[PDB]
RNA sequence: CAGUCCCUCCCGCUCGGGAGGAGGCACUCUGGGGGGACUGCCGGCGAUAAGCCGGAGGAAGGGGCGGGCGACGGUAGGUCAGUAUGCCCCGAAACCCCCGGGCUACACGCGCGCUACAAUGGGCGGGACAAUGGGACCCGACCUCGAAAGGGGAAGGGAAUCCCCUAAACCCGCCCUCAGUUCGGAUCGCGGGCUGCAACUCGCCCGCGUGAAGCUGGAAUCCCUAGUACCCGCGUGUCAUCAUCGCGC
């Protein structure tokens, strides 16, 4: 094997991505991509998987942990640590212009994570104001 | 339950788009809104992904997201638990994007075994027609007021036909014994055809109409 | 449609903005495959155009449309 | 490879659910659909499916994980009751699909209580879910 | 040699790093192995207070924030090392807990 | 907000493009060393918008008028 | 099938549906959503099965079960009331027998010169907390009970 | 078991998948320092100025972004019922001690919230997932009895090292068969738990029965501009107890 190592973040899922020689292991979190219930978010990861690992996939060992609480943010986070993966294997940047296919998320991230909430004039949320009617 | 979770799995791998849908069998012949119906998407046309680069990054938005989003809209404020429950994915979707991508897919299956064509073939067919072409702005310099014609937005055209198609396909739904994916499928059909019975055609026409009237 | 109910123009140039209103902004049209086949006019358009797009014209005959000014 | 982490857990828990109707040490007792019910439900069963999905359900996690409770088994996606026009808080669930289970892994020895204070797996606890996945192992792993 | 955690909690920014690589100064008066300090998070306490007395109208309330930022240093050193170390710990602005384990 | 600037940065990179005119540039890493040292710092955001000035102002006497 | 009729009586001539089992023994008063099941168990009929198509067998079984609880078996907080007008140690409610155990505590309570039971004869709540400026707009208080 | 000579465990179609300790600091991460963004550069418009648009490199850009920061003063705004304080009054008292009560009384009206009206569904079951924080008469591992509220025994932890702790939305299959109800939880009976001298008036929680009003809202009116709103749960505070509250994630 050799080990290639990086890393993904979406959404404060952090993806602790290792590629190595294999047989097309995919694990993330210990379990099988073949366990996922919900179909929205296991149609994401599946994307580099014809879009930047075609042939690589059922030849390589892909494992990552993936740590947030999210699932399109787990989804997404662990989809930049795969896509990035997969084309530094091959050695080709023809694959980094399969991340133009859709909406940068595939080695460019966000600026802008979070507000924290303020008092306001004392209501919950970050922004916000109560309705006012007072007579 | 496993085995189908595979098989659900590998048909968007062979390559299909969604579910089990080609993107590819399309009937767009309409010029407006040829560059804002978004055939790119080979896997998953809704995500995440998103943009606010600019007004017309907005109908670049791939049409499904766009549609999700619209079918999304109607739910207050409750709360949702297992408990026993209730009611909670409203009448037209409480929760996330991610319970209206569901329907969406469900809706496409009920609608390609009947039309004998891909839901987007039908879909794509009911936006051009059922988006109407004319509008009347209120413009006065000088002092004078004048009403004259004025020609939509084709970003415009595309917002106000989803809108429509939703939010008709829901009024007959409301307190009823229909599978919604029924009820949506039902509405594609009769406003790609251009018929008055359903609710996206009688809006095309009351828009231009007063829009000719007060022209 | 394939030829609409319309009259397929595009957007030569975008002159400027009318009303005080705002809320209407003129742009400049040739029509090469609705009604004229080389015809300039300056339309009334409403919200975001920018040059290259294409508009679909419902004027072509009233031809009531207003000039002045940008403010 | 044949272990749990290899396979889908959805085949393996519904598999283990139909063979322990086969050991058959394990059954519904009277009790627990009667009103012993986990929380309250609009309807409550009287099928054999609820307790035999409850049983080899807990059998599965102590084998993935360390040391499972029987506090941290109360809800695992919901388990609340009904506080009115307040909203719904978790509470504490039935007994009689929990503890009453893991007291007879402790009759087929498939899981035990370790002098460690816990719970843990046998290998007679793994050589039952670990024959269930070598008659398939071809619509398991046709995607891996 | 006895091993010290040297645990150094400190509420200022330019008073951590420099009790944590000039505490080494300190502590060495025999012959030390020492290990270079790893940052712990920052553990976060915060307190909201109205400001308002009276509360009326709209208002706007203060959140404050203290940010306690830790490091943990570990010494392998004689009983003397340590000592020094907890021989003076000076006006807190840092606080100096000391675990002792062989 | 908008892309103006208060006269306070416009005042020092002022003064330094008067001492020695021609020994400044219209690269930005060359007029963060003849700069650093001559500027008032109370942070490097500040530091950088005082070094902006002195390069921009470089460039404007090749146009054929200089603040 | 598996009668000829639609509607069968069980739990006395009181009506059972052409929906479903469970509702319709909810529907009788003193038989619940929950108790409905721990005399279905017992008597044996399926949970998920359409009423109105009984053997005559079983509308034998219902009554018996209700009548004396505990023979059959039934928890000591399942059944009905435990611990009955203090000094009675069990019985059961069925529709006649709730409208009279309700009526004779609150009666009593009346008699005993409550506080909770002056409330009641005025109409109001007592641990229904607030009877402030809810019920508004000149409506119903609500209160028991069913009439649809 | 990143990566591994070593070491303990399980299964195998004995290919191969996972974890602990030696060991390793790579990675993920943590806080401290540094760099990076400034219309800096280039073209256009523009007085060659101020400034506006476009392009390139790039992770980001043209106040990058979100907060903090708010003058002289005024509405005779609010707090002398938190403290300070002018003045005036009170001295078995407008003081001082104590038990009991009320602030939630209710035909209603108005302010601010919440729950909610079912098949876009609920139940049942299974599987994938957290984050901020707080924690020694305190969090409470795990083990037993109870459907439960709770009790009994007991490990560790004054904290990236242990505990609460598995989030919830999500999704698949079945069952249900679409009523004012298996919706909805009002009110109330009986049984019981907990705190305290005590929970009728004014507590919460459970089990069994009860199952109301409500079936989509008139005039009229309110909120918000991006990681925001729509929407989902979780934690914390005050703290014996009342949360559909407040602060925060």
């Amino acid at each position: 094997m050799r080990i290639i190592q990086t890393t993904g973040k979406r959404k404060t899922a952090i993806a602790r991505a290792v590629i190595r020689e294999g047989k097309g292991r995919v694990r993330i979190n210990g379990k099988p991509v073949e366990i996922i219930e919900p179909e929205i978010a296991r149609f994401t990861i599946l994307e580099p998987l014809i879009l930047a690992g075609e042939e690589i996939w059922n030849s390589v060992d892909i494992d990552v942990k993936v740590e947030g609480g999210g699932f399109m943010g787990q989804a997404e986070a662990a989809r930049m640590a795969i896509a990035r993966a997969l084309v530094e294997w091959t050695g080709d940047m023809s694959l980094k212009e399969k991340f133009m296919k859709y909406d940068r998320t595939m080695l460019v991230g966000d600026p802008r994570r979070t507000e924290p909430h303020k008092p306001n004039r004392s209501t919950k949320g970050p922004r916000a104001k109560r309705q006012k009617s007072y007579r | 339950m496993a085995k189908p979770l595979n098989e659900r799995f590998f048909i968007p791998h062979e390559i299909k788009v969604m579910g089990r849908w080609s993107t590819e069998d399309v009937e767009v012949r309409d010029p407006s809104l040829k560059p804002y119906i978004n055939l790119e998407p080979r896997l998953l046309p809704h995500t995440h992904g998103r943009h606010a680069k600019k007004h017309f990054g907005k109908a670049n938005v791939h049409i499904v997201e766009r549609l999700i989003n619209k079918i999304m809209r109607s739910g207050g404020s409750h709360y949702k638990v297992a408990g026993h429950f209730m009611r909670r994915e409203h009448r037209s979707l409480n929760s996330k994007k991610v319970k209206a991508y569901e329907v969406v897919k469900e809706a496409f299956k009920i609608i390609e075994q009947r039309t004998g064509k891909n839901p987007i073939q039908v879909l794509v067919w009911a936006i051009e027609n059922a988006a109407p072409r004319e509008d009347t702005t209120s413009v006065m310099f000088g002092g004078i007021r004048y009403h004259v014609a004025v020609d939509i937005s084709p970003m415009r055209r595309l917002d106000v036909a989803l809108r429509n198609i939703a939010l008709g396909a829901s009024a007959k739904c409301y307190r009823n014994k229909m599978s919604f994916a029924e009820a949506l499928a039902e509405e594609i059909i009769l406003a790609a055809n251009k018929d008055p019975k359903s609710y996206a055609y009688s809006k095309k026409l009351e828009i231009e109409r007063i829009a000719e009237s007060s022209r | 449609m394939a030829e609409d109910e319309g009259y397929p123009a595009e957007v030569i140039e975008i002159i400027g903005r009318t009303g005080t209103t705002g809320d209407v902004t003129q742009v400049k049209v040739r029509i090469l495959e609705g009604r004229d086949k080389g015809r300039v006019i300056r339309r009334n358009v409403r919200g975001p155009v920018r040059i290259g797009d294409i508009l679909i014209l419902r004027e072509t005959e009233r031809e009531a449309r207003e000039i002045k000014s940008r403010r | 490879m044949a272990t749990v982490y290899d396979v889908p857990g959805d085949l393996l828990v519904e598999r283990v659910a139909q063979r322990l109707k086969e050991i058959p040490e394990i059954k519904p007792p009277e009790w627990a659909p009667f009103v012993k019910t986990g929380r309250h439900k609009e309807r409550l069963p009287e099928q054999e499916d609820w307790w035999y999905y409850r049983v080899a359900s807990i059998l599965r996690r102590v084998y993935l994980d360390g040391p499972v409770g029987i506090e941290r088994l109360r809800t695992y996606y919901g388990g609340r009751k009904n506080r009115g026009h307040a909203p719904e808080k978790f509470y504490k669930a039935g007994g009689s699909i929990i503890r009453k289970a893991l007291q007879q892994l402790e009759a087929a020895g498939f899981v035990e209580k370790v002098p460690g204070k816990g719970r843990v797996i046998t290998p007679k606890g793994r050589s039952f879910l670990d024959k269930i996945a070598t008659e398939l192992k071809k619509e398991l792993e046709e995607i891996i | 040699m006895q091993k010290a955690r040297i645990k150094i909690a400190s509420t200022n920014v330019r008073s951590l790093d420099e009790v944590a690589n000039q505490i080494k100064q300190i502590a060495e008066r025999t012959g030390v192995r020492m290990s270079g300090p790893i940052p712990l998070p920052t553990k976060r306490i915060r307190i909201t207070t109205r400001k308002s007395p009276d509360g009326e109208g709209s208002a706007t309330f203060d959140r404050w924030e203290l940010r306690v930022h830790k490091r943990l240093i570990d010494i392998e050193a004689d009983e003397r090392a340590m000592r020094q170390i907890m021989r003076i710990r000076v006006p807190e602005d840092v606080t100096i807990e000391i675990e002792l384990i062989s | 907000m908008g892309k103006i600037r208060q006269g306070f940065i416009k005042r020092v990179a002022r003064e330094l493009v008067n001492k020695y005119p021609n020994e400044f540039t219209t690269d930005f890493e060359h007029n963060k060393k003849k700069v650093q040292e001559l500027t008032n710092v109370t942070s490097k955001k500040i530091r950088n918008r005082i070094a902006g000035y002195v390069t921009k102002l470089v460039r404007m006497k090749m146009e054929g008028k200089i603040l | 099938m598996a009668n000829f009729r639609h509607i069968v009586r069980v739990a006395g001539v009181d009506l059972d549906g052409n929906k479903q089992l469970r509702w319709a023994l909810t529907a009788i008063k003193g038989i619940g959503i929950n108790f409905a099941t721990m005399v279905c168990r017992v008597a044996g009929l399926d949970p998920f099965m359409k009423a109105g198509y009984l053997t005559d067998e079983q509308v034998k079984k219902i009554e018996e079960i209700l009548a004396d609880p505990v023979a059959h078996g039934i928890p000591r907080w399942a059944v009905n009331r435990p611990k009955d007008y203090e000094t009675g140690r069990d019985l059961h409610l069925i529709t006649a027998k709730l409208d009279m155990a309700i009526r004779e505590d609150i009666m009593r309570l009346r008699r005993i010169r409550a506080y909770r039971g002056i409330r009641h004869e005025l109409g109001l709540p007592v641990r229904g907390q607030r009877t402030r400026s809810n019920f508004r707009r000149g409506q119903t208080v609500g209160v028991s009970r069913k009439k649809k």
